[PDB]
RNA sequence: CGUGAUGACGAGGCACUACGGUGCUGAAGCAA
RNA sequence: ACAGGUUAAUAUUCCUGUA
RNA sequence: AAAGAACCCCGGCGAGGGGAGUGAAAA
RNA sequence: CGGUAAGGUGAUAUGAACCGUUAUAAC
C-alpha cells in the first residue's frame, strides 16, 4: 500500500522542482532550438544518405523489372 | 555450469586496445551504415514477385523493411533482449551481474537467443505469410537468406559497437527513419510532390501534404524534451594560477532532460510487434489463440486492441480502442522500465564518482570541493523519475505521437530524434577524448 | 568481456556482407 | 497527585546496507 | 519557559507536549 | 616581444630534475 | 552643456557577458 503512496508523492515533488527550474530561458532563446537543430540535422544527415542509396536504385530495379 | 560450449562457438568481434582514431570511428561507422542501407535496397531471391502489402506495424520498431535482405530487421535482437529482460526481469531467474560472470552470462546468453529467435522470426515471417508463395522449396530458401541478413546486423552491430560510434540499433533505427522521411517526402512517389503536382492539376489533395505535416508536428513535440536541463551546479575547487588558464574550477552543466528509458519503450513497442506478428503467425497456421486478422492485420482479440493506430491520420471512430492501447502501452513500459532496473540503469552509483572530485583535493593549496563523498542520497532521489516517467510519460508521449500519426513513425520518430541526439553527443565527447588520452571516464 | 572462445576481425564481416550483397544482388537480379 | 500521555521513549528483535550507518516493530516501565 | 527530541556543527532559540 | 617552456621521462597524480620545443640568447 | 572619437565596460585581471564604429560607446 504505502508504496503507492511514495510513488504518487514522488511524482508530485518532482513537478514541483520543474517550477523552480525554468526561469532562465524558458530555457534559453538558444537552448531548445538547440537540440532541435542538432537533431534535425542529424537526422537530414541518415535521411538523405538513405536517399541517395534508395532511390538511386530503385529507378534502375523498375527500369529493368 | 552453463550452455558455455555452443556459447564458446558462437564468434564474437577482435576489440584491438591500439589506437582507433576518431577519424577511424567515423568512417568505420559509415560503412556500416551504407551496407545497410544498400541490403534495403535488395529484393530477396523469390520468382513470386507478388507480395501481400507489407505490415505497416512491424518496419519501424525493427528498423527492417519487408520483403529485402533485411525483411526482418533489428527485430530478432530486440525480441531476445526483450525475453531476457523477462526472465532476468521477474526474478524468474534471478541474477546479480555484478561479477564478471552474470554479466557476460546475460549477455553472451542472449547474443545466442538473439540467433535462435533469428531464424524463429524469420519462419514465424513467412509462416505469417508474408511473402504468398509458401512453396516448400522456396520458402525454405527464403527463410535462409531473412534471417542470415538479419545475422549480418547482429554482427554489424558489434562492428560499429567496437569501431565506430554510437550504436548499430540506434543508428539503425535512426538509419531507416530518417530515410523513410527523406523517401517519403521527397523521394520517387514522394509525397511533397504528389501534393505539389495535386495542386497544380487543380484539385489540392489535403491528404498529400497531411502525413509531412504529422511529422514536423511530432519531430517538434517529440523534441520538446532534451532541453530541460537545469542550469544549477557546481561547486567550488581551487589550484594556480594563473595567467588566463589558472583559477581553480569544476563542473557545470546541466547535461540535458530524457532519453535513459530510451531501451526499454523499444522494448515495449517490440512487444506489440512481436503479437501482431505472432497472432497473425498463429493464424493462417492455427487457432485464433490472440485474434482474428483478415485483410492483412488483426480486426479483432488481443491483436486488435493491441494495433498502434498510426500511419496518415489518427482515427476517432473507436475511443474505446485508443484507451485501451494507451494504457496497455503506458504499462508495458513501466515493466520493462522496472525490468531495467533489476538489471541496471542511469546510476547515482557512478555518478558518485565524478561528482566528488571535479576541483582537486590534493596537497598543493586548499581548494574546496567537500561535496561530496557521502552525499549521493541526493542523486538516487532526484534522480528516479528523470529518465522516465514514463510508461506513461514516454510510452504515453510515444503513443499519442502516434494518434497524431506521422511518416517514419511516430514513435520512430521518437526514439530516432533521441537516439540522434545521443548520437551527437557520441560526438562531442569524441572530439574531446581525441586531445586528453586519458580521461576517459569523467 | 565475452567467453567467446573464437576471435573475428571486423574486415572479415564486412566483406562476408559484400558477400551476401553480391550473391543475392545477382543471384535474384540479372535474371537468367 | 491528576492530566498532559490508549502519546513518546524504550532492552531486544525482523531488514537493507556504502559500512558513516540507516527502516518495521516493541516487553516491563512499579514500590521501599 | 519548562521537560523531552533533533544537527557533522545551533539550542530554556529549531520540532513536540505542556506553560 | 611572453613567445612564461605543448609533449615525453624519473618522482608521492609531490619537491626537484632530465629531454623536447620558444627565444638572438634559458651562459 | 562643450571637446573628442573607433573603439570601449578603472587596477592586480584574466575570462564572462555586453556597449559602440556618423551626430547619447567610452574618455
Amino acid at each position: 500500500t504505502k508504496g503507492k503512496a511514495t510513488v504518487a508523492f514522488a511524482r508530485e515533488a518532482r513537478t514541483e522542482v520543474r517550477k523552480v527550474i525554468w526561469p532562465t530561458r524558458k530555457p534559453t532563446k538558444d537552448e531548445y532550438l538547440a537540440v532541435a537543430k542538432v537533431t534535425a540535422l542529424g537526422i537530414s544527415l541518415l535521411g538523405i544518405i538513405g536517399y541517395i542509396i534508395h532511390v538511386p536504385a530503385t529507378y534502375i530495379k523498375g527500369i529493368l523489372k | 555450469k552453463k550452455l558455455i560450449p555452443i556459447l564458446e562457438k558462437i564468434p564474437e568481434v577482435e576489440l584491438p586496445v591500439k589506437e582507433i582514431t576518431f577519424k577511424e570511428k567515423l568512417k568505420w561507422t559509415g560503412i556500416v551504415l551504407v551496407l545497410y542501407f544498400i541490403m534495403g535496397c535488395i529484393d530477396v531471391y523469390t520468382a513470386g514477385a507478388q507480395i501481400p502489402a507489407i505490415f505497416e506495424f512491424w518496419q519501424t520498431i525493427t528498423a527492417s523493411r519487408i520483403g529485402t535482405l533485411i525483411t526482418l530487421g533489428i527485430g530478432p535482437i530486440v525480441t531476445a533482449g526483450i525475453i531476457m529482460q523477462l526472465l532476468v526481469g521477474s526474478g524468474i531467474i534471478q541474477m546479480d551481474l555484478s561479477i564478471p560472470e552474470n554479466r557476460a552470462l546475460f549477455q553472451g546468453c542472449q547474443k545466442l537467443l538473439s540467433i535462435i529467435m533469428c531464424f524463429v522470426e524469420a519462419v514465424l515471417f513467412v509462416g505469417a505469410g508474408a511473402f504468398g508463395i509458401l512453396t516448400p522449396l522456396l520458402a525454405f530458401l527464403v527463410i535462409i537468406q531473412i534471417a542470415f541478413g538479419s545475422i549480418i546486423l547482429i554482427y554489424l552491430d558489434e562492428i560499429v559497437s567496437k569501431y565506430g560510434i554510437g550504436s548499430g540499433i540506434g543508428l539503425f533505427i535512426a538509419a531507416g527513419v530518417s530515410q523513410t522521411i527523406f523517401v517519403g517526402a521527397l523521394g520517387p512517389e514522394g509525397y511533397l510532390w504528389k501534393f505539389l503536382n495535386s495542386l497544380i492539376q487543380g484539385v489540392p489533395n489535403i491528404e498529400y501534404i497531411a502525413p509531412i505535416i504529422g511529422t514536423i508536428i511530432v519531430f517538434l513535440m517529440v523534441v520538446y524534451a532534451e532541453c530541460m536541463r537545469r542550469r544549477i551546479v557546481v561547486n567550488y575547487a581551487k589550484r594556480q594560477q594563473g595567467r588566463r588558464v589558472y583559477a581553480a574550477q569544476s563542473t557545470h552543466l546541466p547535461l540535458k532532460v530524457v532519453y535513459v528509458s530510451n531501451i526499454p519503450v523499444i522494448l515495449a513497442a517490440a512487444l506489440f510487434a512481436n503479437i501482431q506478428l505472432w497472432g497473425l503467425a498463429l493464424y493462417r497456421m492455427g487457432i485464433p489463440i490472440l485474434g482474428h486478422y483478415e485483410g492483412g492485420r488483426a480486426v479483432d482479440g488481443i491483436a486488435y486492441y493491441l494495433s498502434t493506430p498510426y500511419g496518415l491520420s489518427s482515427v476517432i471512430s473507436d475511443p474505446i480502442h485508443a484507451i485501451v492501447y494507451m494504457i496497455a502501452m503506458i504499462i508495458t513500459c513501466v515493466m520493462f522500465g522496472i525490468f531495467w532496473v533489476e538489471t541496471t540503469g542511469l546510476d547515482p552509483k557512478s555518478m558518485a564518482k565524478r561528482i566528488k572530485k571535479s576541483g582537486a583535493f590534493v596537497p598543493g593549496i586548499r581548494p574546496g570541493e567537500q561535496t561530496a563523498k557521502y552525499i549521493e542520497h541526493r542523486l538516487k532521489r532526484y534522480i528516479p523519475p528523470l529518465t522516465v516517467m514514463s510508461s506513461a510519460f514516454v510510452g504515453f508521449l510515444a503513443t499519442i505521437a502516434n494518434f497524431i500519426g506521422a511518416l517514419g513513425g511516430g514513435t520512430g520518430v521518437l526514439l530516432t530524434v533521441s537516439i540522434v541526439y545521443r548520437m551527437y553527443e557520441q560526438l562531442l565527447r569524441e572530439k574531446v577524448s581525441e586531445l586528453h588520452p586519458a580521461i576517459a571516464k569523467l | 568481456e565475452t567467453f567467446s572462445k573464437i576471435r573475428v576481425k571486423p574486415e572479415h564481416v564486412i566483406g562476408v556482407t559484400v558477400a551476401f550483397v553480391i550473391i543475392e544482388a545477382i543471384l535474384t537480379y540479372g535474371r537468367f
